[PDB]
């Protein structure tokens, strides 16, 4: 458990885009969540209906994985901030600030 | 022809512990080193099956109710156990399964018959006695297929009626216990899907008498009860299932 | 460029402003083995046909049903469907079909029609009103008729009340044309009902005998065991291709795969639940399904006010499958690669940079 | 690759478009991130060939000659304990420049002390 | 757009039918705006010995387009044998009238 | 408590689950939060009488 | 009707959780400058203007 800090942000990333894969076998309240066998069963004006709970389903699905995707990378960022501060303080000179 | 067993000897039925038994794979996808949790009927870990003796005077051969799923166990020696009486009334009125392994092959057929009382095969010491039924008027399906089968063999089934479709999985196992079941995994695999589209709610055994009265060979199995819960399947490199997870047992597998 | 950015002038830099798509070029459907064939040939071309007071019925189940070969026969002289259409017999599928075996005289094969009264239609078969199925009616002369006449074809010719759809009558009941006492004994107003035809080879069109097969379609909650055929193709491998097999499709290219299935499992999914692996129905061999190369097409630019010249990166893309060089990034078209060492002006990714002196990488 | 699926997408507007140009930002910003992080000089300095630095053992820090991949032991150790529309983009700056910065920043911090954060 | 139809066809003039006219016939698409107005007319276009002039496509190869007329009198092909043209077995006139 | 509503909410996939790790995400780190601010010593030191 | 309900109130909870995490995100900056000021303001003597 020395590399914690890293294997949690792999493991997050890894995580969110199988959790964005798994998101596409809901059909979101659809017959299915197979577009090709609503496009084959149905008709037009009916598949259109489908076909748009399934898009609907699907965008707020990208959107929050863009959303918990932004705001992990604002606390990257961050963490990318300290390490460049620490990386001019402590490596390329001596650094009177405590702990 | 039907025929009243008369000399049975009354005993209680028998309690005994499921173990790790009754999994079986949920459909037909394989699956290679990976972690699979599935909401299917599934037998319950440690679970509470009825077990049945064939001794001699026990001959258990009762009409038991289907439920949503029938694990069937089988510690098997000499083949006594040779089929199943699936049904809703067991009698002409309504249409019934008929599951039935003779000397040959094993017949599948779903067809109004008339179930006797007391149904059995029996072998001569060679099969020389049918008393199953007495007619057969409405059949609507028939199928032929390739023979199915200290105890020696050990044989698990899994019955189950989802969509009209008849679910029948099954798993051979060599084993060399002398009483009770053994303590292992062995997943069952699907062996065949019956178009049948029929109601049935209650089952019965077949056994074969042995003739040298009638004489009932050695054989014991147990009746399990599908439950709807959640089970986490471990699938090795090569796609096996070899190990399981019941989601509802304790806090720990939980 | 100028269209994503919806400006005239870019700034120089790299611009993600398409995505490459691996075309479908071919469309391979494969199906299993067209086996355990539904037995018409027993049924229309039997060795002797049923009469029409106890027309044959068979049950036609548990099997596949070539319709295509009972359309395109041109023995057929009548071939009127109710319910359904004939050039979709070979894609629907039903639960069971009823075929209903019967003749009758030429005049009377319009007789066998929801809505239409005759003595066939009430006394020896009637359809409902909301009938599914096909009506089939071919010529017999050559066969059934008899030059002393064939008298073996009897028909119902009285009954006090009309059919109920999908009824017998083998009863040979004396009918009472009037109305005193009957008990059996025939007499100046009861005739037998069952009246024999006068087939016989000197007789026109219209007094022939007529071989009758009704299919009708039961669409119940039973799973529907009829189906029409299936036409598997040729497989293609290594090429992107749309696969349909046994009812999952795609497309992927289908390549030699070494995992050994077991004699069960058909399909294969991996962790993210993703069909990668599958069985063909026709020959029992496994393939893997790699996605097609999809990628992003990224335009390396610098100013317009500097140059117009360009550079196209696809990224993750080889260069076999699209001034051309291989990075990790991607393929990059348009930019000369040199083995000189400079600062980074246009970031490509992998360590390649773009810079313009032409367009270096 | 259902092309009326597309036709019924067209009807939200360009919200595919925002959601790229975010992921993009982010992708984008690591970069930045990495290049703030580790390059943090612009001359590549070197270690004297004779490690000769008073009794003090660099060893375990310092790139390691036999290694394909010019990474110290430490790194090294520290690089094997880190175990449908989706593409991954490969960051700007790979794992031996990454390690050739990481050099870099030893070498002046052995050689020059804190002199070559400041000037020469 | 005037025409004469059956009674049970008026619900077929409408979007996302399925039915006989509306393929081989009429057909309205999707997005149709507009009001389609029906009423009897047996008083008028009706004749004791059968009015036969209204006549309605039967048979056709494919579905019609939205605001699509096919007039083209040509035979069709019911079956796998060429017509070349004559009606025969399995070969019928598209156009056939209301009684 | 509707078993229908829970039965038509699983056709929406892991939204829930995704809710409650970011929740449970936040609760631990609210805890991080005073664990790095106060616990700066593993000394108890206590003042002369 | 359920199915209208549920969007609603999945919409409101993903709205909720959405601001918790900006708040949470917040709160924990706020919470490492306050952890920065006790290591370095009183653990030692910082000569950091204000
Ligand atoms: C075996 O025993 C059963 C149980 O009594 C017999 O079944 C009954 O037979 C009588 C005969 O008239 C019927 O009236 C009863 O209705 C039957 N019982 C049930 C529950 O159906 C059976 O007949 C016996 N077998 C033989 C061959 O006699
Ligand atoms: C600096 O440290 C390294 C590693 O701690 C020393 O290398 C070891 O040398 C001894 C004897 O020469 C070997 O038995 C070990 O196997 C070496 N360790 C490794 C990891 O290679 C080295 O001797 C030290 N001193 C100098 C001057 O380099
Ligand atoms: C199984 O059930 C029987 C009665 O139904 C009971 O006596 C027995 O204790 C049960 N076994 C276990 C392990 O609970
Ligand atoms: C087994 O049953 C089948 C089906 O009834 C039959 O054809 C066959 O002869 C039987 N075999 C024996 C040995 O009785
Ligand atoms: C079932 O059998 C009885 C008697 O054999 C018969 O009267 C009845 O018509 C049959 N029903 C069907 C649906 O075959
Ligand atoms: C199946 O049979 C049981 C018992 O005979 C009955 O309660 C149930 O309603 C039946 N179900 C159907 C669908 O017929
Ligand atoms: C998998 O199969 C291989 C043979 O190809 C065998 O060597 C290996 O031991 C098997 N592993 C397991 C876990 O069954
Ligand atoms: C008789 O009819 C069957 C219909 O299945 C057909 O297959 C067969 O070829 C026919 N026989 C001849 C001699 O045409
Ligand atoms: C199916 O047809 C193919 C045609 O080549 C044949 O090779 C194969 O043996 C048949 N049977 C099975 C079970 O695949």
């Amino acid at each position: 458990s020395a590399l914690g800090k890293l294997q949690d942000v792999v493991n997050q990333n890894a995580q969110a885009l199988n959790t964005l894969v798994k998101q596409l076998s809901s059909n979101f309240g659809a017959i299915s969540s197979v577009l090709n066998d609503i496009l084959s069963r149905l008709d037009p004006p009916e598949a259109e209906v489908q076909i748009d709970r399934l898009i609907t389903g699907r965008l707020q699905s990208l959107q929050t994985y863009v959303t918990q995707q932004l705001i992990r990378a604002a606390e990257i960022r961050a963490s990318a901030n300290l390490a460049a501060t620490k990386m001019s303080e402590c490596v390329l000179g001596q650094s009177k600030r405590v702990d | 022809q039907c025929v009243n067993l008369t000399t049975r000897t009354q005993l209680p039925p028998a309690y005994t512990n499921s173990f790790t038994r009754g999994v079986y794979y949920p459909d037909k996808v394989f699956r290679s080193s990976v972690l699979h949790s599935t909401q299917d009927l599934f037998l319950p870990f440690f679970s509470n099956v009825t077990w049945f003796h064939a001794i001699h005077k026990r001959f258990d051969n009762p009409v038991l109710p289907f439920n949503d799923g029938v694990y069937f166990a089988s510690t098997e020696k000499s083949n006594i156990i040779r089929g199943w009486i699936f049904g809703t009334t067991l009698d002409s009125k309504t249409q019934s399964l008929l599951i039935v392994n003779n000397a040959t092959n094993v017949v599948i057929k779903v067809c109004e018959f008339q179930f006797c009382n007391d149904p059995f095969l029996g072998v001569y010491y060679m099969e020389s006695e049918f008393r199953v039924y007495s007619s057969a008027n409405n059949c609507t399906f028939e199928y032929v297929s390739q023979p199915f089968l200290n105890f020696k063999n050990l044989r698990e089934f899994v019955f189950k009626n989802i969509d009209g479709y008849f679910k029948i999985y099954s798993k051979h196992t060599p084993i060399n216990l002398v009483r009770d079941l053994p303590q292992g995994f062995s997943a069952l695999e699907p062996l065949v899907d019956l178009p049948i589209g029929i109601n049935i709610t209650r089952f019965q055994t077949l056994l074969a008498l042995h003739r040298s009265g009638w004489t009932a060979g050695a054989a014991a199995y147990y009746v399990g009860y599908l439950q709807p819960r959640t089970f986490l399947l471990k699938y090795n490199e090569n796609g096996t299932i070899t190990d399981a997870v019941d989601c509802a047992l304790d806090p720990l597998s939980e | 460029t100028k269209c994503t950015l919806k400006s005239f002038t870019v700034e120089k830099g790299i611009y993600q402003t398409s995505n490459f798509r691996v075309q479908p070029t071919e469309s391979i459907v494969r199906f299993p083995n067209i086996t355990n064939l539904c037995p018409f040939g027993e049924v229309f071309n039997a060795t002797r046909f049923a009469s029409v007071y106890a027309w044959n019925r068979k049950r036609i189940s548990n099997c596949v049903a070539d319709y295509s070969v009972l359309y395109n026969s041109a023995s057929f002289s009548t071939f009127k469907c109710y319910g359904v259409s004939p050039t979709k017999l070979n894609d629907l599928c039903f639960t069971n079909v009823y075929a209903d075996s019967f003749v009758i005289r030429g005049d009377e094969v319009r007789q066998i029609a929801p809505g239409q009264t005759g003595k066939i239609a009430d006394y020896n078969y009637k359809l409902p009103d909301d009938f599914t199925g096909c009506v089939i009616a071919w010529n017999s002369n050559n066969l059934d008729s008899k030059v002393g006449g064939n008298y073996n074809y009897l028909y119902r010719l009285f009954r006090k009340s009309n059919l109920k759809p999908f009824e017998r009558d083998i009863s040979t009941e004396i009918y009472q044309a009037g109305s005193t006492p009957c008990n059996g004994v025939e007499g100046f107003n009861c005739y037998f009902p069952l009246q024999s035809y006068g087939f016989q080879p000197t007789n026109g069109v219209g007094y022939q005998p007529y071989r009758v097969v009704v299919l009708s379609f039961e669409l119940l909650h039973a799973p529907a065991t009829v189906c029409g055929p299936k036409k598997s193709t040729n497989l293609v491998k290594n090429k992107c291709v749309n696969f349909n097999f046994n009812g999952l499709t795609g497309t992927g290219v289908l390549t030699e795969s070494n995992k050994k299935f077991l004699p069960f499992q058909q399909f294969g999914r991996d962790i993210a639940d993703t069909t990668d692996a599958v069985r063909d129905p026709q020959t029992l061999e496994i393939l893997d399904i790699t996605p097609c190369s999809f990628g992003g097409v990224s335009v390396i630019t610098p100013g317009t006010n500097t140059s117009n010249q360009v550079a196209v990166l696809y990224q993750g893309v080889n260069c076999t499958e699209v001034n051309v060089f291989q990075t990790r990034a991607g393929c990059l078209i348009g930019a000369e690669h040199v083995n000189n060492s400079y600062e980074c002006d246009i970031p490509i990714g992998a360590g390649i940079c773009a810079s313009y002196q032409s367009i270096i990488a | 690759d259902s092309t009326e699926c597309s036709n019924l997408l067209l009807q939200y507007g360009s919200f595919c478009t925002q959601l790229n140009r975010a992921l993009t930002g982010i992708a984008v910003e690591q970069d930045k991130n990495t290049q703030e992080v580790f390059a943090q000089v612009k001359q590549i300095y070197k270690t004297p060939p004779i490690k000769d630095f008073g009794g003090f053992n660099f060893s375990q820090i310092l790139p390691d000659p036999s290694k394909p991949s010019k990474r110290s032991p430490i790194e090294d150790l520290l690089f094997n304990k880190v175990t449908n529309g989706l593409t991954v983009l490969p960051p700007l700056l790979t794992d031996e420049m990454i390690a050739q910065y990481t050099s870099a920043l030893l070498a002046g911090t052995i050689t020059s002390g804190w002199t070559f954060g400041a000037g020469p």
